[PDB]
């Protein structure tokens, strides 16, 4: 369950508000969110599979 | 739409230029020819490549 051992951590790091990569292009944040990796959500919540 | 009539409210004119032309929600595809840097909007240029 470690955040460090989550297979989603590198995609979660790319799909983050911190990353200037998703700030340059407007659609980048949406392309992340629609693939269930929401940059607006905090890290643990962002990688969590609900219900 | 039938007719367009002027209201001459320069401040609203600026806010619309801002949202339609200068910093649109979804800008059109970036140009990647040799002579082009690859930016998609004026907004992006001065936010990341100011001189």
């Amino acid at each position: 369950e470690d955040v460090r051992k989550n297979r989603l951590k590198p995609l979660a790091t790319y799909c983050s508000v911190n990353n200037p990569e998703i700030s340059f292009k407007v659609t980048n944040e949406m392309q992340c969110r629609e693939n269930s990796i929401d940059p607006t959500k905090p890290l643990a919540e962002r990688m969590k599979i609900e219900n | 739409c039938s007719i367009i009539k002027g209201t001459g409210n320069f401040d609203k004119c600026v806010s619309q230029v801002e949202s339609i032309l200068v910093a649109p929600k979804l800008p059109l595809p970036a140009n990647i020819e040799a002579a082009s840097s690859g930016f998609e909007s004026v907004d992006q240029v001065f936010r990341f490549a100011s001189s």
